[PDB]
């Protein structure tokens, strides 16, 4: 995170204070897929 | 002198002084702090 | 299903000049650290890399909340509460009084600025690189920076009426 | 002081989009130099809570005889019974003075029991010292002593102060006690505190509503433009809510400092009225008052101060 | 756009086809120059308060007394020596700030002959032992005659009166 | 105090066009925003007075 | 017209004060359509 300072700033000295770098966000792991159920079929044994 | 510049594409508009500084023999074009062009090797001769 | 957005927040350092030492201290604001992945919670945020004390002294990097940082001894990032001086309280009655006997004569020095440095942006240059194909579109889009220029000499003409 | 607001360009521009934080490196640094000027006000309206309030470091404490002849300071003094750090009419004033696009809330430097720490130091060092605490170390001066020299700064000899002194101290623990009811029951009073939480809540509201705007795009959902159309034909469709979205962010950084130059403007008005209304006794004529100003007593307020000043009628 | 030369569209690309990513260069570049100016003229009024600050301190701290609490330094204000500063004025400002205290006691009024005797100039102390009369910055007793007082109603309306006696100048004078 | 002044959203922006109306709404409520900046300066002229 | 308020101010509640909500405009009724007049005819007579 010392780095990271000089990162952003664009500079190889860093001075006495208080600097924001980044945002810390959670990365997706699981993908959830989903569709509706089994029911409301269509009656294809009439043909078939 | 003040000259019209056409060097492989690299137009521009100035004078010609003869560079101080070192350069790279695979070396086309250097840039400065605003990334334009403002040091152009001849491609015949090799004048930077 | 509640959708809920999972949790994120801003990052800053807290560290002194490099030339002193090279610790630094992370500071998830608005990040509880029980769902982050030497420590102490704070109401912007918990704080990674602070020994947290109970005595307050003169502080430096402020964080947020009253809390405060600063770098002190071996040594190492340490927070607190921010202190806000020191309690001497003054008596009081209805018959005496306190009479100064004697005085000081110093100097304090107060600083404030006056003018800036004044400058002049031409409408060909700036936007066109010494560019013919350029200043022919330009003419099609009025006089923004007409108006520009008188702004840039409303102020410089300002400059040397602060004076 | 104002609510300190913070906006990252990657939450509130792209939502939960890869492809457009890679065409925001294309526009350069449009985001960056308003991160700081968002720091910038941020450190400015902490600067503003200094400025005013922290006038002395020595914190002061009122004596526990509460007899300053026959004044009744219990009202405008915060109980020490109490859990919260708070008076009677400062319970009243933080009564009537009442999320996921990337937009936070920074907590102030200075905490409300710190300000009111701060405010009933100022407030006993008024009551035990009077201007001497403000011009150095503090004085044990008399509450007799102190309306002698307020009232040769108007002119006024102190014959009618110990002649009247039972009818002088009614007028103000009644006129202190009329305080206390018109603010219980007039919610307008505290207009000059509203417009300050109000401008602040009607411009973040509409930095929600602008994204639900197209500017020009056919759609403004990110992901509605990526899936379903060709991607050298959705990227121009981009370029239309990228910059539609930067110039509403545009937009507020700039109405918020003209804003901190009205705050700013404000708490230097402020700053001027705690040196001279309350650390001191002022010449001037309506600047601490609408006549002849006596003294002053400054209570903690949210974003701003509440001044009680007294006048000579 | 595909590059930021300008050079590089006019002459790689259609005149049709260039003159839409020359646009973007030109809008790009002037939204850039209006948030410049926009914060110039931000920056321009916040030095014009100070200025004009500075314009009030230069015309009562400087050309004058300055009778305000906190404007000309922290203290009693004395006099002000400004100095030349690259886009500033750097102010030394002289202040009177007392260092030393002690300890007394007071009343407000004096019961002489059954009439209240008012300090006209300080206030009235006492070291335990007499009674003296001294200003409120500084510590310098004075005897209480009837030139540093002035009689105001009787001793039974005001509160706090001790008993003392008032030194009247008039009366060893008729003997010498 | 200075002249106080009021714009409107549909009659500068277009002039007097139908097609142009329905596509300020794509905007959104921007033009309001400068609308309601304008009128907060008309009350605080009053208020100088 | 109370209801108009309540439209540009998003609130189903008015206070009290002076609120703009639009602007009032005559609209158009006719048409006028105007063409030059029969002068300056061609002779189409001399090969009809």
């Amino acid at each position: 995170p010392l780095s990271e300072t000089k990162c952003t700033l664009k500079s190889f000295t860093v001075e006495k204070g208080i600097y924001q770098t980044s945002n810390f966000r959670v990365q997706p792991t699981e993908s959830i897929v989903r569709f509706p159920n089994i029911t409301n079929l269509c009656p294809f044994d009439e043909v078939f | 002198k003040c000259v019209n510049f056409n060097f492989n594409g690299l137009k521009g508009t100035g004078v010609l002084t003869e560079s101080n500084k070192k350069f790279l023999p695979f070396q086309q074009f250097g840039r400065d702090i605003a990334d334009t062009t403002d040091a152009v090797r001849d491609p015949q001769t090799l004048e930077i | 299903l509640d959708i809920t957005p999972c949790s994120f927040g801003g990052v800053s350092v807290i560290t002194p000049g490099t030339n002193t030492s090279n610790q630094v201290a992370v500071l998830y604001q608005g990040v509880n650290c029980t769902e982050v992945p030497n420590v102490f919670q704070t109401r912007a945020g918990c704080l990674i890399g602070a020994e947290y004390v109970n005595n307050s002294y003169e502080c430096d990097i402020p964080i947020g909340a009253g809390i405060c940082a600063s770098y002190q001894t071996s040594q190492s990032i340490i927070a607190y509460t921010m202190s806000l001086g020191a309690e001497n309280s003054v008596a009081y009655s209805n018959n005496s009084i306190a009479i100064p006997t004697n005085f000081t004569i110093s100097v304090t020095t107060e600083i404030l600025p006056v003018s800036m440095t004044k400058t002049s942006v031409d409408c060909t240059m700036y936007i066109c690189g010494d560019s013919t194909e350029c200043s022919n579109l330009l003419l099609q889009y009025g006089s923004f920076c007409t108006q520009l220029k008188r702004a840039l000499t409303g102020i410089a003409v300002e400059q040397d009426k602060n004076t | 002081s104002m609510t300190k607001t913070s906006v990252d360009c990657t939450m509130y521009i792209c939502g939960d989009s890869t492809e457009c934080s890679n065409l925001l490196l294309q526009y350069g640094s449009f985001c960056t130099q308003l991160k700081r000027a968002l720091t910038g006000i941020a450190v400015e309206q902490d600067k503003n809570t200094q400025e005013v309030f922290a006038q002395v470091k020595q914190i002061y404490k009122t004596p526990p005889i509460k007899y300053f002849g026959g004044f009744n300071f219990s009202q405008i003094l915060p109980d020490p019974s109490k859990p919260s750090k708070r008076s009677f009419i400062e319970d009243l004033l933080f009564n009537k003075v009442t999320k996921f696009k990337g937009l936070t809330v920074l907590p102030p430097l200075l905490t409300d029991e710190m300000i009111a720490q701060y405010t009933s130091a100022l407030l006993a060092g008024t009551i035990t010292s009077g201007w001497t605490f403000g011009a150095g170390a503090a004085l044990q001066i008399p509450f007799a002593m102190q309306m002698a020299y307020r009232f040769n700064g108007i002119g006024v000899t102190q014959n009618v102060l110990y002649e009247n002194q039972k009818l002088i101290a009614n007028q103000f623990n009644s006129a202190i006690g009329k305080i206390q009811d018109s603010l219980s029951s007039t919610a307008s009073a505290l207009g000059k505190l509203q417009d300050v939480v109000n401008h602040n809540a009607q411009a973040l509201n509409t930095l929600v509503k602008q994204l639900s705007s197209k500017f020009g795009a056919i759609s403004s959902v990110l992901n509605d433009i990526f899936s379903r159309l060709d991607p050298p034909e959705a990227e121009v469709q981009i370029d239309r809510l990228i910059t539609g979205r930067l110039q509403s962010l545009q937009t507020y950084v700039t109405q918020q400092l003209i804003r901190a130059a009205e705050i700013r403007a404000s708490a230097n008005l402020a700053a001027t009225k705690m040196s001279e209304c309350v650390l001191g006794q002022s010449k001037r004529v309506d600047f601490c008052g609408k006549g002849y100003h006596l003294m002053s007593f400054p209570q903690s307020a949210p974003h701003g101060v509440v001044f009680l000043h007294v006048t000579y009628v | 756009a595909i590059s930021s030369v300008l050079n590089d569209i006019f002459s790689r690309l259609d005149p049709p086809e260039a003159e839409v990513q020359i646009d973007r260069l030109i809008t790009g570049r002037l939204q850039s120059l209006q948030t410049y100016v926009t914060q110039q003229l931000i920056r321009a009024a916040e030095i014009r308060a100070s200025a004009n600050l500075a314009a009030t301190k230069m015309s009562e701290c400087v050309l004058g007394q300055s009778k305000r609490v906190d404007f000309c330094g922290k203290g009693y204000h004395l006099m002000s020596f400004p100095q030349s500063a690259p886009h500033g004025v750097v102010f030394l400002h002289v202040t009177y700030v007392p260092a030393q205290e002690k300890n007394f006691t007071t009343a407000p009024a004096i019961c002489h002959d059954g009439k209240a005797h008012f300090p006209r100039e300080g206030v009235f102390v006492s070291n335990g032992t007499h009674w003296f009369v001294t200003q409120r910055n500084f510590y310098e007793p004075q005897i209480i005659t009837t030139d540093n007082t002035f009689v105001s109603g009787n001793c039974d309306v005001v509160i706090g009166i001790v008993n003392n006696t008032v030194y009247d100048p008039l009366q060893p004078e008729l003997d010498s």
